[PDB]
RNA sequence: GAAGAUGAUCAGAUACCGUCGUAGUCUUAACCAUAAACUAUGCCGACUAGGGAUCGGGUGGUGUUUUUUUAAUGACCCACUCGGCACCUUACGAGAAAUCAAAGUCUUUGGGUUCUGGGGGGAGUAUGGUCGCAAGGCUGAAACUUAAAGGAAUUGACGGAA
């Protein structure tokens, strides 16, 4: 696994976590 | 660790040198980092002089000659053996040949 | 070094270096020790008597052995214009 | 050399020495006694003199200045100090 | 100059940034957060007692092939679930 | 002696040399153990380590044994020596020579009076390999070696009663903190005190007064 | 010391003028600038004869020191020393290796080649190198023919000589069997001149 | 910049009698560096010592004999009560019969072994051996 | 594939090195005397060591061969390189000095026969 | 030329390759504030070793070229010097080594100062604050888990490497 494309992983995680966290407030 | 003090190119004191392409796959590599040939070729052959000169006017005429500078990377320049990988003491040598 | 009551316990009091002053230690394998002939009247060499320097590795592996050796001999008379104090 | 004389150095090595790397850092710089051509009055000029001098009585450049020294122009006569 | 400041009246900035990198310790950081009573299920203490709730046999990691014989305990202090191993041959016979 | 070659060899087995510090004091080079044998005899030999190294080969893996021996008096000499070979005993046989042929003389001192018979060493000395640095610091009488129980025991060798030891780097390696003590040790004479200030006249070497013994046909 | 004889006699100055002792290197180390007398224009730096002779008296003085002569060994891996070595050897006590120096030689106390000198001659510190770094590790004082360029690494008296010609290697080579010879005793009176003139010394084709 | 000119002095010296030099160049010359210089020509580490005056700092050409170890600067110039003396001297010391620690005290610039036989202390300079 | 090996070649130099005043140019003459003088234990070995010490000894008669350490190639190499040259270099054929070697004299203290030409750059 | 379209190949259906082609590449006004932003080497100062080559400036040759009967200025040569980008040899020294004229002047430990790191993951994650139009940037844990992860080098083996 690179870490570019994990970190890019991570980063799309980010905006799920983030969007039901809006989604939710 | 470090296999080169000049990291792989010809770089101290710049910062950004400009990027060049390759003749062989147009990579884009530094200018410095290439790796540069001069071909300076005749214009017809080893050989076929002798047929140019018999059939040609204007006698001993130039026989001209072909310049062009080619910048390669460094795969391109392994894979057509222009570089061709050395030992870790011979590897310091600049020497032209 | 001595004792309260004299006495000195060293085992060996160790030689110096006649340019850096430096203590020549057992094994030091580069220190050299070179004796000049005492010449007398009318050049012979008088065997047995000599003028001794001992120089330490160091002099020598940094190449100051030769001008080092000028100048202790000029100094003790060997030479007479090779060294000079004012480079 | 690993043993030399630090107080008196040779002459030639200390006019081969940068000015201010000397044993005591003095100018290397001098003046000029110049006179021109025509007056026969004397100018004292620097010798890395940075203006276009002139005498008090002249009209005439004495020198000009360049990156180091005065050029002294024009067929004037100089000595030193 | 070796990285810190010596000088007589830099004391607070070399004090201040002991203080701050001291945190970098396990034990340091784990004793000022108090972590042993926010967390860690016996609350800063040795022993602790509690209920044993159903016996377990744990797979031993690999390369080791056994059963392990431990214990789910529900502590009295806490209610915390914790995993308590039987430490000798036999020994789950001996418990309930 | 034993048919020496090596002129210092042909002077002590003959007897023209009689003491060691005749050899540490011209620094002469010692290539024949039998002149340490002659010249220390009560010399003690002490195996510290026994280890195997492997190199890999094309099948297989093969292994030698790498002996690490420190011999001396203790009464000022030490010598470390290592030596790798395919049997453990030849490991050992070898390792007392390199250590007789590396013998050194260390200076004992004090901690400071200097009320008789030197305990400690004169100086804190210090010594590296790899990345092990040992420091030994002069103790008051009566401390014993503070030192791990290698360096302990050159250090019993070498006749120092009372020492301090820090230590620094992967100390677990015996072969570079053995080499870092045993350069430390050397140090001794490395360092330049007051007492040994006062200017010698510089002998003669006995290879010199000695000559026609010497180099024979 | 040396009372009045041992003063660069002109004869001697024709010989070390004539054999181009005095034209040193293009580069000077900076450990030989004491030698350089004013170098000259197209570079050639000039060596002082003066301070070249005194330094081969003084190197004479540590030949002539050494009770017995056979180890006083004189090295030569250059053609143009081959000769003026061997001829050293003859004339002195001096024990030769005059061709490939077989490293191992002062170290390495199996070799057939073992000895001990208590002195070693080398024409060349460059070319020699194995000699000088191999006399370094066991306390063997080194006396070389040195250039203005050639290396002065362990080297203890160097006598200041034209290393690129083979009058000059030859000459110095001879004077300093000369030298030593007159102050053994074996020549009688300083003088006269040596019988043995100094192109037995040289370096020769055919 | 230069914050200690004691230090690069002493600095100079020690450079120069690594590599065994007979003498240093020193600028650019304090008085500090003067007193010192004499406890440590007091005590045999250093030979004579020549101030050249030019007029701005002065240089000094110190004859550094063989005998020196190790000079050096303590910076900061640590508070030094009578009692912790002998703490300095057993860090910086080799050994407790000889190498000295310079102190600067109010009776003048002076070693530890004469700061204890006056009964001064104060701060710390630095330590000759 | 005509090699020597060692075992020919090292007993071959050695045969040569201590037996010059003996064995000559003829292989069945070295063949004889390799019995006599040597324990060689096959036929085949005599033959191959006693024709390489022939081998060796044709070379020899057409300048010497390194390796080889007999007592009488010490002195042949010395009397042929004890030669004089009665031409006599390093001595005076006209002393054509420069300007700094005058120079040199000049400072030394010494009354040299000089002939100075000026150095171009 | 991301995306996207399409042509081939591939066991799965090699995303490589071919032809197009949006955003983009360019510019103006405003944002963003990150890069293997690298010399993976903070900044100031001192000392320690030889060397040649080069860039900028300066100084000196009764030097070469403009030979025109004691031939300006430029260009060049030689020697110094200051400042710079670097380089070669050595290892005094340093380093775990690779290697380093600094990564030296360090257990003989202190020239001044700022920032950062504390076994590997979890994790640059959660949350809070703040900045941004957004993308995200700066700050930034813990629970839990784990006996190694890693660095340099040696021998072997292997390479669709020579
Ligand atoms: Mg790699
Ligand atoms: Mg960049
Ligand atoms: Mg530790
Ligand atoms: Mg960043
Ligand atoms: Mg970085
Ligand atoms: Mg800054
Ligand atoms: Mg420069
Ligand atoms: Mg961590
Ligand atoms: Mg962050
Ligand atoms: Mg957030
Ligand atoms: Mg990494
Ligand atoms: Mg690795």
């Amino acid at each position: 696994m690179r870490a570019k494309w994990r970190k890019k992983r991570t980063r799309r995680l980010k905006r799920k976590r983030r969007k039901v966290r809006a989604r939710s407030k | 660790p470090k296999k080169r003090a000049s990291n792989g190119r010809n770089k101290k004191g710049r910062g950004h040198v400009k990027p060049v392409r390759c003749v062989n796959c147009s990579k884009s590599i530094p200018k410095d980092k290439a790796i540069k040939r001069m071909a300076i070729r005749n214009i017809v052959e080893a050989a076929a002089v002798r047929d140019l000169s018999e059939a040609s006017v204007y006698p001993e005429y130039a026989l001209p000659k072909t310049y062009n500078k080619l910048h390669y990377c460094v795969s391109c320049a392994i894979h057509a053996r222009i570089v061709r990988v050395r030992s870790r003491e011979d590897r310091k040598n600049r020497a032209p040949p | 070094m001595e004792n309260d009551k004299g006495q000195l316990v060293e085992l060996y009091v160790p030689r110096k270096c006649s340019a850096t002053n430096r203590i020549i230690k057992a094994d030091d394998h580069a220190s050299v020790q070179i004796n000049v002939a005492k010449v007398d009247e009318e050049g012979r060499a008088i065997p047995g008597e000599y003028v001794t320097y001992a120089l330490s590795g160091y002099v020598r592996s940094r190449g100051e052995s030769d001008d080092s050796l000028n100048r202790l001999a000029q100094n003790d008379g060997l030479l007479k214009n090779v060294w000079s104090y004012s480079r | 050399v690993l043993v030399q004389d630090l107080l008196h150095p040779t002459a030639a090595s200390e006019a081969r020495k940068h000015k201010l790397k000397t044993l005591v850092q003095g100018p290397r710089s001098y003046f000029l006694d110049v006179k021109c051509p025509g007056c026969l009055n004397i100018t004292t000029v620097f010798s890395h003199a940075q203006t276009a001098v002139t005498c008090e009585s002249c009209s005439t450049i004495l020198c000009t200045p360049t990156g180091g020294k005065a050029k002294l122009s024009e067929g004037t006569s100089f000595r030193r100090k | 100059g070796k990285g810190k400041p010596r000088g007589l009246n830099s004391a607070r900035k070399l004090r201040v940034h002991r203080r701050n990198n001291r945190w970098a310790e396990n034990n340091y950081k784990k004793r000022l957060l108090g972590t042993a009573f926010k967390s860690s299920p016996f609350g800063g203490s040795s022993h602790a007692k509690g209920i044993v709730l159903e016996k377990l046999g744990i797979e031993s990691k690999q390369p080791n092939s056994a059963i392990r014989k431990c214990v789910r305990v529900q502590l009295i202090k806490n209610g915390k679930k914790v995993t308590a191993f039987v430490p000798n041959d036999g020994c789950l016979n001996f418990v309930d | 002696g034993w048919v020496p070659v090596t002129k210092l060899g042909r002077l002590v087995k003959a007897g023209k040399i009689t003491t060691i510090e005749e050899i540490f004091l011209h620094s002469l080079p010692v290539k024949e153990f039998q002149i340490i044998d002659t010249l220390l005899p009560g010399l003690q030999d002490e195996v510290m380590n026994i280890k195997p190294v492997q190199k890999q080969t094309r099948a297989g893996q093969r292994t030698r044994f790498k002996a690490v021996v420190v011999v001396g008096d203790s009464n000022g000499h030490v010598g470390l020596g290592i030596k790798t070979a395919k049997e453990v005993a030849g490991a050992i046989r070898a390792g007392i020579i390199i250590a007789k042929l590396s013998v050194i003389p260390i200076r004992r001192g004090y901690w400071g009076t200097n009320l008789g018979q030197p305990h400690s060493l004169a100086t804190k000395t210090t010594g590296k390999c790899g990345s092990v640095t040992v420091r030994l610091i002069p103790a008051p009488r009566g401390s014993g070696i503070v030192a791990s129980p290698a360096v302990k025991k050159l250090l019993q060798l070498a006749g120092v009663e009372d020492v301090y030891t820090q230590s620094n780097g992967k100390t677990r390696t015996l072969e570079n903190t053995l080499k870092a003590a045993f350069v430390a040790i050397g140090n001794t004479y490395g360092f330049l005190t007051p007492n040994l200030w006062a200017e010698q006249p510089l002998p003669v070497s006995p290879l010199d007064i000695y000559s026609d013994e010497a180099s024979a046909q | 010391s040396l009372p009045a004889t041992f003063d660069l006699t002109p004869e001697d100055a024709q010989l070390l003028l004539a054999a181009n002792t005095h034209l040193g290197a293009r580069n000077v180390q900076v450990h030989q600038e004491p030698y350089v007398f004013n170098a000259r224009p197209d570079g050639v730096h000039v060596i002082n004869v003066g301070k070249t002779w005194e330094k081969l008296v003084l190197a004479a003085r540590i030949i002539a020191a050494i009770p017995n002569p056979e180890d006083v060994v004189a090295i030569s891996s250059r053609t143009f020393g081959q000769r003026a070595v061997l001829k050293f050897a003859a004339h002195t006590g001096a024990t030769p290796i005059a061709g490939r120096f077989t490293p191992g030689s002062f170290t390495n106390y199996i070799t057939r080649s073992f000895k001990e000198p208590r002195l070693v001659i080398v024409t060349d510190p460059r070319s020699d190198a194995q000699a000088i770094k191999e006399a370094s590790y066991v306390n063997i004082p080194v006396i070389a023919l040195t250039d203005l360029d050639s290396p002065s690494e362990f080297v203890d008296v160097a006598i200041p000589c034209n290393n690129r010609g083979k009058h000059s290697i030859g000459l110095i080579w001879y004077l300093l069997a000369r030298e030593v010879l007159r102050l053994r005793g074996a020549l009688v009176d300083r003088t006269q001149p040596w019988s043995i003139m100094p192109d037995l010394y040289f370096y020769r084709d055919p | 910049t230069r914050s200690s000119v004691l230090a690069d002095a002493l600095n100079a010296i020690n450079n120069a009698e690594k590599t065994g030099k007979r003498q240093v160049l020193i600028r650019p010359s304090s008085k500090v560096i003067i007193k010192f210089l004499q406890v440590m020509q007091k005590h045999g580490y250093i030979g004579e010592f020549e101030y050249i005056d030019d007029h701005r700092s002065g240089k000094i050409v110190v004859q550094l004999n063989g005998r020196l170890n190790k000079c050096g600067v303590i910076s900061p110039r640590f508070n030094v009560k009578i009692g912790d003396i002998e703490k300095w001297t057993a860090n910086l010391l080799p050994a407790r019969q000889f190498g000295y620690v310079i102190l600067t005290t109010s009776a003048g610039i002076m070693d530890h072994e004469e700061a204890r036989r006056k009964h001064v202390s104060g701060k710390i300079l630095g330590f000759v051996y | 594939g005509r090699v020597r090996t060692k075992t020919v070649k090292r007993a071959s130099k050695a045969l040569i090195e201590r037996y010059y005043p003996k064995l000559t140019l003829d292989f069945q003459t070295n063949k004889r005397l390799c019995d006599e003088i040597a324990t060689i234990q096959s036929k085949r070995l005599r033959n191959k060591i006693a024709g390489y010490t022939t081998h060796l000894m044709k070379r020899i008669q057409k300048g010497p061969v390194r390796g080889i350490s007999f007592k009488l190639q010490e002195e042949e190499r010395e009397r042929k390189d004890q030669y004089v040259p009665e031409v006599s270099a390093l001595d005076l054929s006209r002393l054509n000095v420069d300007n700094q070697t005058s120079d040199l004299v000049k400072s030394l203290g010494l009354k040299l026969p000089l002939s100075v030409i000026n150095v171009s750059a």
